[PDB]
């Protein structure tokens, strides 16, 4: 069984409305799904770069993905 | 979008990670469990934390929507834009300016000088170990040669910051956005050449235009740029660089109207928030200076700071620490040169003393008394070296600055106290009190104070400013002690016939004459100026109290604020004011109920025929103690005027002797407006009284514009 | 007009975003969703709005502010007044003053040792309706906010 507590601290891969991607470390999550993410990478086709801390609303969030061998992890 | 490397570069984003699994869904069916007031989070991290956090699909929170023009977004260094020469020296132009906007009018770095297209592409092949390539001489080595003269020195602002002189994003900003050049950026010899080089290219053109003059002055100013480092590397005093910088300035300045100038579309632009790594909302870009001014400013600021190099005695330092940064804030980066050129790489002032040594200078000017590595003695000369460092900052900060020293002054002259040291212990009285004063009225002058506020203050300054005419008085009166013991000396040796012991009166008195007398004097004439000044500080603050009485006396203003409420009390409010001398033992800080007695005593709570007497009284005093003030201040400016070796006065004005004429000239001023003013209220509530349908007034404190705004003139000014 | 002010429901989630709709419409720079979660959701308590209960929109914030508390030194608590804003159509009608009002009661209530909030220079409005509740000046701050000028510390002390 798992719980959003176990997912804090750990990297994630949140895609926009846009082109544009951040992967970012979650540090938290509200009841409305608002994400706020740390080390913030935006990626945009060939493009990358660093903007810190993020907080993503519930509109802007494609989707939201993590890396196969870290989701185990956390279990 | 069309390009070919942001389309192959789609499928490279997730090649990093070998697995991806979605996990939107299991995220929504979490959160839908959470109360709604619920946050999940890490139990050690702080929500303050995210505060200062970024926002996607914000306009004004996402750099990443940023609206580019197709000039902005398509611009390209390679291209040599047509026509070069014009486009070359509007590029300089804009840059040269961006500067000033920076540095003068405090605006960010990203918006100024990295808004630059060419900047970004120096610093970014310099950070691997001109960099672009465009064909055209104009381009490639002139302003190639520009753009490393300005990257020369903002990497020189960078160590100035490093100092810790200043305060970081409010005195300048410094956001570089992640550049760091390691040693890849060239030194000053490299830098130098190689805009001597642009310049004999420039010299080399036969024919003669005014875009063709005003970039070889644009060039020979940024040559005198990269020359401001010289004054810390070498703590050179020469001011050829400065004066061609002023030059120069001045003659762009007389061509600015004559021509006019448009960058290459695109070439300025805020593109660098957009793609480059970026952890700030997005900013728009601030007009620029008109004109070259800023430099003129910049080279005559950096100018006053070498002056101090020439001091012979720890007054001339202390009263150029006093008055270089008074009458109007100095450029920043002046600001910062100051203490980094006045305390140096050796751990020495000026290069000249030790820490302690400069310290027990300034103890015996004041005290006229020889000592005859102490640990009180470490700490007070750090301390003093804090108290000229302090000089340097702005404006608000400077006021700031003595809420740290009043409580460390007052336990080091009670640790001094404990160990009977009593002249360390006086001299470190006489700063703390001189602060303690300083910082009060600075208040004025920074509006903290409200009207009702007033009397409060000025009469706490006036009973400060009193302790302190009576400590001076008493330490005169110890040294014209000490000097009338020499003078006996010679009276006993007339008295004298030739003996023996004789001989040790004469030994005895010509060592003091050797040794002390001339010290003396000097210390009695500069007490004697202390004592003037004093003086003049507890008469303006008394006639202000009395103009605040004579308001109350009339029922236009309280020692308290007018609309009462609910929620606090004036003895609350009172303490608050009060509360950074609170801690200070002597002088004590007089009770509240010492403050609401002395007003009474003030106010004239008289009617009819008595009241007009009493108030003729509090009138008469105002005008007399102005016109009293202006004599003191004219006889301080002729002293000022004729020097230190006139044998009444030592002032030690020598190096700012223009600034210190400047101030006593404004406080003229304001205690000529006092008067004045003093004139105006009992003319108007006079008349006020008799009529029934009466005006209704408020108090404002007014700065005087050509005055010293420490004493605001009291003003009416109808509801 | 029939202004009623209340508490923050935090669990009205439609009460949340109108709260931060007015206070970012005054902003020349905004606040992200947890800049407002950073207060509301730990000071819940502290946030009040004004509704007009006569308009079409009943129960719509046109006011509010919002405030949180924590201790100063060690020895006491300091109120602090994080934002203000009141709806353009109803400026003029003490709204603002009442918001304040109730805040610094409510922080009173809470047992504060005093309150501090930070204002332009320039904006003669908020010094003449906060200095004419009792606080005062305490410190001036260069340039904070940036093009628009220095600030001031205001202080009201409590006990
Ligand atoms: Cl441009
Ligand atoms: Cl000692
Ligand atoms: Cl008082």
């Amino acid at each position: 069984i798992l719980k959003l507590s176990d997912f804090i601290g750990n990297t994630l891969i949140v895609s926009l409305t846009e082109d544009r991607i951040l992967v970012g470390s979650l540090v938290a999550v509200d009841a409305q799904m608002n994400l706020l993410l740390d080390h913030v990478e935006e990626r945009m086709g060939s493009s990358s770069r660093m903007m810190g801390l993020v907080s993503v609303p519930r509109r802007s969030v494609k989707t939201i993905m993590i890396d196969k061998p870290v989701l185990q992890e956390l279990t | 979008p069309m390009e070919v490397d942001s389309i192959l570069g789609s499928l490279s984003i997730t090649d990093d990670f070998d697995q991806l699994v979605d996990v939107t869904s299991l995220f929504d069916e979490l959160c839908s469990k959470l109360k709604p007031e619920a946050i999940v989070k890490d139990p050690r991290f702080d929500l303050f934390e995210g505060t200062h956090s970024l926002e996607v699909n914000n306009s004004k929170l996402d750099s990443s929507l940023i609206e580019l023009t197709a000039e902005e977004i398509e611009f390209d260094v390679n291209v040599a834009y047509d026509p070069p020469l014009a486009s070359v020296a509007a590029i300089a132009d804009r840059l040269l300016r961006c500067v000033i906007s920076w540095l003068n009018d405090y605006q960010t770095l990203p918006t100024t000088v990295l808004s630059c297209r060419y900047t970004e592409s120096l610093l970014s092949s310099l950070v691997k170990g001109s960099s672009w390539c465009t064909g055209n001489i104009l381009y490639d080595k002139v302003l190639g040669s520009c753009i490393l003269g300005v990257c020369y020195l903002t990497k020189f602002v960078q160590k100035l910051l490093s100092a810790g002189i200043v305060f970081e994003e409010e005195d300048l900003n410094f956001n570089n956005m992640g550049f760091n050049t390691f040693d890849n950026l060239p030194g000053q010899d490299v830098v130098i050449n190689s805009l001597t080089e642009s310049l004999q290219i420039l010299e080399a053109y036969s024919d003669d235009s005014l875009h063709l003059t005003m970039l070889k002055h644009i060039l020979k100013i940024i040559i005198c740029l990269v020359h401001l480092e010289d004054h810390l590397t070498d703590y050179s005093t020469k001011t050829s660089h400065l004066d061609e910088l002023i030059e120069n300035a001045n003659s762009v300045n007389g061509i600015f109207p004559q021509l006019q100038l448009s960058p290459p579309k695109g070439a300025f632009s805020t593109y660098i928030q957009k793609h480059r790594s970026n952890q700030f909302p997005p900013r728009k870009i601030t007009k620029l200076p008109t004109d070259y001014s800023g430099f003129i400013t910049l080279a005559n600021d950096v100018k006053t700071i070498l002056l101090v190099d020439k001091a012979e005695s720890a007054l001339e330092t202390y009263q150029f620490a006093k008055f270089f940064n008074k009458l109007e804030q100095r450029h920043v980066i002046a600001r910062i040169l100051f203490p980094l050129f006045f305390i140096r790489d050796d751990r020495t002032v000026l290069g000249k003393f030790s820490y302690t040594q400069f310290y027990l200078l300034h103890v015996k000017e004041f005290s006229a008394q020889t000592p005859s590595g102490n640990e009180l003695i470490q700490e007070s000369s750090n301390m003093l070296l804090e108290w000229y460092q302090n000089c340097s900052q702005n404006t608000c900060r400077y006021r700031q600055g003595f809420n740290r020293q009043l409580i460390l002054w007052d336990s080091l002259q009670a640790q001094f106290e404990s160990v009977n040291s009593q002249v360390y212990c006086s001299w470190t009285y006489f700063m703390k009190l001189s602060s303690m004063i300083e910082f009060s009225l600075k208040g004025f002058d920074l509006d903290i104070y409200k009207p009702f506020e007033a009397y409060s203050m000025f009469w706490y300054v006036y009973y400060l400013s009193h302790h302190l005419e009576t400590f001076l008085k008493d330490s005169q009166n110890d040294i014209e002690s000490n000097i009338n013991a020499i003078h006996s000396m010679n009276k006993k040796l007339k008295k004298l016939k030739a003996g023996e012991k004789k001989d040790q009166l004469r030994l005895k008195y010509r060592f003091a004459m050797d040794n002390e007398m001339e010290q003396l004097q000097a210390t009695k004439q500069f007490l004697n100026y202390l004592l003037k000044e004093i003086n003049i500080t507890k008469s303006l603050c008394l006639i202000e109290v009395f103009q605040f009485a004579i308001l109350k006396s009339f029922g236009l203003i309280d020692n308290k604020n007018s609309t009462p409420s609910k929620f606090s009390n004036e003895r609350l409010i009172h303490n608050l004011r009060f509360k950074p001398f609170n801690s200070i033992g002597v002088p004590e800080l007089p009770e509240y109920e010492v403050f609401q007695q002395t007003l009474k005593d003030f106010v004239i709570e008289e009617k009819g025929a008595a009241f007009d007497i009493k108030l003729e009284r509090a009138t008469n005093f105002i005008e007399t103690e102005v016109r009293n003030v202006v004599s003191s201040i004219d006889e301080i400016m002729q002293g000022i005027k004729g020097g230190d070796n006139n044998g009444v006065l030592v002032t030690g004005t020598r190096l700012v002797q223009e600034l210190s004429l400047e101030y006593y000239c404004k406080l003229k001023h304001t205690s000529k407006a006092l008067s004045v003013n003093s004139k105006v209220i009992v003319n108007t509530l006079k008349k006020n009284i008799k009529n029934k349908d009466s005006h209704e007034y408020k108090v404002e404190l007014v700065h005087t514009t050509e005055g010293w705004n420490y004493f605001p003139i009291q003003t009416l000014r109808i509801k | 007009m029939e202004i009623v002010y209340k508490p923050l429901d935090i669990r009205n989630e439609e009460q949340f975003a109108s709260i931060k709709k007015l206070i970012d419409a005054d902003l020349s720079e905004p606040y992200s969703i947890y800049v407002y979660r950073y207060f509301l959701n730990q000071w819940p308590e502290l946030t009040y709005i004004a509704v007009d209960n006569k308009s079409g929109t009943p129960n719509i914030p046109i006011g509010c502010i919002v405030c949180k508390m924590d201790p100063h030194r060690n020895v006491r608590l300091r109120g602090y007044i994080g934002m203000l804003a009141v709806e353009s159509t109803y400026r003029g009608h003490g709204i603002a003053k009442k918001l304040v009002e109730i805040a610094i009661d409510k922080m009173q209530r809470e047992h504060c040792d005093e309150i501090m909030l930070e204002t332009e220079v320039e904006n003669s409005a908020a010094l003449n309706l906060y200095e004419g509740m009792g606080f005062i000046r305490m410190k001036r701050m260069f340039r904070y906010y940036l093009n628009e000028g220095d600030a001031f510390k205001l202080i009201l002390p409590l006990t």
